[PDB]
């Protein structure tokens, strides 16, 4: 007989940065 | 009377 | 557990009663009308409201077959076994008799087939779709589902034929909470002092099980109230105490003072102990705030009699050290409505969209457990003028302020949520936030006058022993420009000198209660290092801002009608 | 908007798919200064998600043929922050400008807000309009709510006095003095600079 | 291990004992009053406080059946097995007797079902939700849970019926620390010269898992001290040394001086060595600082009988090189409170909202291990007047100063946290930071005068050979305008 | 080793740690060494990977829980101690943090004498001057 | 200049790269005044961005030799605000200055696929409108 | 008396 399997690894996120204008 | 999850898993795996 | 153990949801109760009984009690009538009845219902609402309780009531009362499916229970390890379980369940229910399927926490086995990435899940959802409609779909069996997240459900499941009607078992009203209290206190011993009407009135956001917890807590207090006079009795508890226990109203008050709605467990504020007598001065501002918060929540009949909604927002502004945060704490401690204290920059986040997501969650919590008061400390930190920075983080501040604008006034339900803002730089606040409808009342908290500084000093010395002969009129008369913080500083310096003298006297006595109260000399020497906090520049800046607001007062007259 | 990759544009696509499914529909984009924000400038290591969202909205608004009529209503406070791409003809053409009410408009506002309100029979609202000469609809709403609150306070005081003397409705409408006192705290909502910039934007276009 | 080994939290102990014992010892009371007791508890608090210890004590003491479930223990690779494991666990717990189920580190198997993205996580959380409070319902099964962060748990789990009540096992106090010290020094053989009251007094932010560390370190100091002198004798250890081993007070003093609370281990400051005798002059300033930092700590009784809260903050301003940082070092050295040191702009970050996160984390670590002295060197860097920049830097520095304002005087518990500020440009400070209640005292550190200069010279030459005939008075007279640095 | 415990399946990294600790405690008093522990202790608060959180929690439970350990010693090695879960830097899990830092002149002389013990040198060679001239060289 | 990340010589740079890749091509630069605007001196962030855009345009337009057969087409209404540094000879020297018959032809082409009434003449609209345009 | 993680993983 066969069998199944579950897998959940990770994802990809987005960050936000701040700058300093002269 | 005491039991841990691993003990139970191993017991059920025995059968 | 019958139908009389559920309170506060009579409409939903009838909505489910008809669908469950009439097609299974008088089917012939449905042959007379001509069409078939709905055979699928989805109950949704916040947790702890009575969804599973209603399912249990239907199972116990209705005489038809009842099949129970927990959400994750269907899943299994062998290949193509989950669908086999669903087929077996439906066939077993159908073959024997007309039956009710109940799917508890359906959100677990309906991941929408679009955001999910698994395989077994996407076939089990399709198997449910096929079972609910198709060739030989369903013959005289009804399906009830319960969920807390109706938006996490596959839209195909929310179609006529599969789940035609969505019942919303939401937060109850005051009458609903009174009914719940009467239900949960019907099988216990109460003293005559107990008054459930006021108890339901003072409850403001509790839903279902929350009320139950209160009762339990009250009972628990009684258990620990009449067991200190009696020993543990390891062998057996005597029967003179088992009878005549009684649950006093004081126990209920105590249990109510140490509990909050389950929705606000994350936003529980530390129990600060301040009172209205703790706030010196600002008498008219205290009365205005008290009435503008207490009238919508205590006297709603008049508002609907006049047919107008109340004012919601308010913004305190003034020099630092005048009593803004102190007033907010007084509201938090005295006013009955729930309090959500949120700091200024707490809600910002490095990631993309979590600032606005955090604001939306906070306001959703506020609108759930209404009536609620939301305190925005230093409102100029998160709500600054839009489009003033040429170099930014992708316009995150502008998006935050737009989220605030839309959330505090938009396509909402106009519930009782009162926003309190506190900023000492009111010139930087974006103009849109100060429009009536968002923060309509701008209260200026000026520096105390001569008669107000004395009140502040008495408020700050209300729990301190003093000499009999001194008079706090000289201290007030001699400041003339101080703020509340400066008077507090004077008091603290005096206390420090008193403690120093006490320590020195103790050391002298040990070498070979000297100071039971503060002496006049301890004030005389403590005000030699006393200076005003706010200079004249900031004072005239705030006065100019006030005059800019009063500039709308020009060209007015008695406007006699 | 969402932190994850794709989620944002996926959400705009789902929203417009729903809009197309139930055609005809009216998709109201409130406060466009958050979606259609100006991009001209430099990159502050934001990630380019705002640019992708704006491009997705632009591509998904221009692909509406005659079939599946979908009318999008925009509403923004600051009209200078909206990216010009949206304003290009063929994508979002009509520009309605909502000015501040005049005296007749103000009277209309007052009568429209007081539909379900018992009032003194000997009460005229022309005076209030004539007095407020730079107000906005929100300001008039604030005035009426203040009058209602004073009326409620008087009602509660009368009820308390009646209860105290005990050991049918004293005030059945917002009286004259209630409205007279309500405007003592009636400020102006919009200053002159905002009106100036809005007039400049209107006359420019 | 019994209940007499969890000293420090008597209230929480009784609060657990109620539903752990009364519904089993005397069930008559609940049937007499009618309502059922709570059957759900969640112990939360900072790490190393006694949560697992209390669970162990409950397991050892109660006669009921106990079932231990570690957090990441139920999940398996097979699809549909985690929920099967939970079902089997609860079925085993309920099939035998009235049992107790302890779930340790429960925050790892309840990620809110909304912020998580997996698929097994949702199913496990839903299984737990339905199985603790669903149709059928539990029967004489009470569930205990422990976590270090409760806010990262599904709101549906923090409801009556599932987790009835949340116990807060927090940081002990002086009496609690004394109780812990008595408990942990009950099996060792101490010397006659050791008292435990002083040790509990000088120990300030210790969470109770640090008291055991202190005791073990003292014992190890004794062991090494008495082993390095007497021969190793690897063949066999003589018994004349074991019977006379003892543990002196000096060992405890050494261990105390060479350790810090586990909560401040990240922010441990390098051991600088300055003393009040190293700083010349500034006698009045030294007295003022000593009082401001010692009176609230040593004599809380006086403050509470006078019904007034002590003054906390203080700022130093003056010309550079006069002794501000030197005074800060002396305080950090020989004051009896924890020290947190930060440079001027050290807490800035490029990410959005991260600077405020840093300032909030530091002020939370400061409030946890109170009393604590937070030294903010060069305040003008981190706290500048708001709205002064015509060209904005992203609107960050304003937010940073706002976060400071709300963190030094806002909706807080009024703990003993003193803020030392030091700057040489007071004009560029936000005026809302100088308000009393944030930085009450403003101390000017002026240039030394002749006597001050002489005292400074004597202090700097404390450890230095000099001529017997050398006179430093002429040096003090010659300058007339110098600073300590000169 | 640090990253070698991570696995493809959900619920296998924790199984790997369980097996490792059980083998260590199965037979005899044992020493465990986790090289580069900072790679599997991302602080559980700044990280979004749920596998990372689960493995951190499993490590915490294995190090100090009910029936924690029976005569077993654990050693870790890291370059970034501040990037570790504070729950791991407590007494009972990691109680003594030894600082193996840069040596001084004497230590550098010792290192030179150790490394030049198997190679054959010339008569006109000294290590005291060579050790003293070196300043920043570590190990 | 709306591509960000130094769009000045990034968006225009990639536009010129795509133009030179598909040689020959026609670059229709709409609203040349709005782009150039006679940068001169402004002393600000907007002035700096305009100067960077002008420098990118000059360095991506003056570098076109006889190869790649490039051709830049610009259009403006007010030539006063155009930069004289771009109207110099050797880069862009042509100046095409831009009636009733044209208005009539535009009106007849706009009403091609339109069911107009047969009893209607468009010469009256062409004669009445003199200083109008196709947009009007 | 020495083992490594990958050794045990290979064994089983
Ligand atoms: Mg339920
Ligand atoms: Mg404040
Ligand atoms: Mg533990
Ligand atoms: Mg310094």
């Amino acid at each position: 007989a066969a069998a199944a399997a579950a897998a959940a690894a990770a994802a990809a996120a987005v960050a936000v940065a701040v700058a300093v204008a002269a | 009377r005491f039991m841990s999850f691993s003990d139970m898993v191993r017991g059920q795996a025995d059968d | 557990v019958g139908y009389d153990d559920i309170g506060g949801c009579r409409k939903q109760m009838a909505q489910i009663r008809e669908m469950v009984e009439l097609p299974l009690r008088h089917p012939q009538l449905f042959k007379a009308i001509g069409i078939k009845p709905p055979r699928g219902v989805l109950m949704y609402g916040p947790p702890g409201t009575g969804k599973t309780l209603m399912a249990r009531a239907v199972a116990n009362e209705t005489g038809a077959f009842f099949f129970l499916i927990n959400g994750p229970e269907v899943m299994s390890k062998m290949a193509g076994e989950s669908e086999s379980n669903l087929r077996k369940a439906f066939e077993e229910a159908e073959k024997n008799a007309p039956a009710i399927i109940f799917i508890d926490e359906i959100d677990s086995i309906a991941p929408k087939r679009d955001k999910t990435n698994g395989e077994v899940e996407r076939r089990v959802v399709s198997q449910l779709l096929t079972l609910m409609d198709g060739m030989k779909a369903r013959s005289n069996v009804v399906v009830i589902a319960a969920t807390n997240r109706p938006n996490s459900i596959d839209p195909a499941l929310r179609r006529f034929g599969r789940f035609d009607r969505e019942v919303d078992i939401g937060i109850p009203d005051a009458t609903g909470r009174l009914e719940v209290l009467r239900i949960h206190t019907k099988n216990m011993k109460l003293a005559d002092d107990v008054d459930l009407e006021a108890l339901a009135a003072e409850t403001h956001g509790y839903v279902g099980a929350d009320i139950a917890s209160l009762c339990s807590e009250a009972a628990m207090q009684q258990i620990r109230e009449k067991m200190d006079l009696i020993d543990l009795d390891e062998d057996e508890i005597d029967a003179e105490v088992l009878d005549s226990l009684g649950v006093t109203m004081d126990n209920f008050r105590f249990a109510l003072g140490n509990s909050n709605p389950s929705a606000l467990r994350e936003t529980v504020v530390e129990s600060v102990n301040v009172t209205w007598d703790d706030v010196g001065g600002l008498d008219e501002i205290k009365e205005e705030l008290k009435e503008t918060v207490e009238y919508p929540v205590l006297h709603p009949d008049q508002y609907t009699k006049f047919g107008l909604s109340p004012s919601k927002g308010v913004l305190f502004y003034g020099p630092p050290g005048t009593g803004k945060t102190l007033l907010a704490k007084a509201v938090a401690t005295e006013v009955s409505a729930n309090f959500i204290s949120v700091k200024g920059p707490e809600l910002l986040s490095m990631w993309y969209g979590e600032s606005e997501s955090n604001i939306r969650d906070i306001f959703d919590k506020a609108r759930a457990a209404a009536p609620t008061v939301v305190f925005l400390d230093e409102l100029d930190s998160i709500a600054k003028a839009r489009g003033g920075s040429l170099g930014d983080a992708g316009g995150a501040s502008d998006r935050v302020v737009n989220q605030l604008l839309t959330e505090m006034d938009g396509m909402n339900a106009k519930k009782n949520v009162f926003v309190i803002g506190a900023t000492n730089r009111p010139d930087q606040i974006d103009p849109a936030i100060l429009r009536p409808g968002r923060l309509d009342q701008l209260i200026y908290v000026p520096l105390p006058d001569e008669n107000a500084r004395l009140s502040i000093l008495n408020a700050q010395l209300r729990k301190t022993p003093l000499e009999p002969g001194l008079e706090l009129t000289a201290i007030a008369k001699a400041t003339q420009g101080f703020s509340g913080a400066d008077l507090l500083y004077i008091v603290q310096r005096a206390a420090k000198y008193a403690i120093k003298d006490s320590i020195e006297a103790h050391r002298q006595h040990e070498a070979e209660d000297p100071v039971p109260y503060i002496t006049k000399e301890h004030f005389a020497e403590a005000m030699k290092t006393a200076k005003r906090s706010v200079s004249d520049a900031e004072l005239r800046r705030y006065e100019a801002y006030s005059q800019q607001m009063k500039a709308s007062r020009g060209q007015f007259s008695n406007f006699n009608f | 908007l969402s932190m994850w990759y794709g989620e944002s544009e996926s959400n705009i696509r789902d929203i417009f798919d729903k809009a197309r499914a139930a055609a005809p529909t009216v998709v109201f984009l409130d406060e466009l200064d958050s979606i259609a924000k100006a991009r001209g400038g430099s990159l502050g290591d934001a990630g380019g998600a705002s640019d992708r969202v704006v491009n997705q909205l632009l591509t998904e608004m221009d692909g509406m043929n005659a079939k599946k009529n979908v009318f999008v209503i925009g509403a923004t406070n600051r009209p200078d922050q909206i990216d010009p791409a949206i304003l290009r003809p063929g994508r979002l053409d009509q520009l309605i400008y909502v000015p501040l009410p005049d005296e007749n408009a103000r009277l209309s506002i007052l009568n429209a807000q007081l539909r379900k309100t018992p009032l003194e029979p000997g009460l005229e609202l022309t005076a209030i309009a004539k007095a407020t000469q730079g107000f906005s609809g929100a300001d008039l709403l604030y005035i009426v709510q203040r009058a209602a609150k004073y009326a409620i306070k008087d009602s509660i005081e009368a009820h308390r006095q009646h209860e105290a003397e005990k050991e049918v409705d004293p005030v059945p409408y917002i009286t004259k003095e209630h409205f007279a006192e309500a405007m003592k705290t009636a400020k102006r909502s919009v200053s002159d600079a905002e009106l100036r910039r809005y007039e400049a934007y209107s006359q420019q276009m």
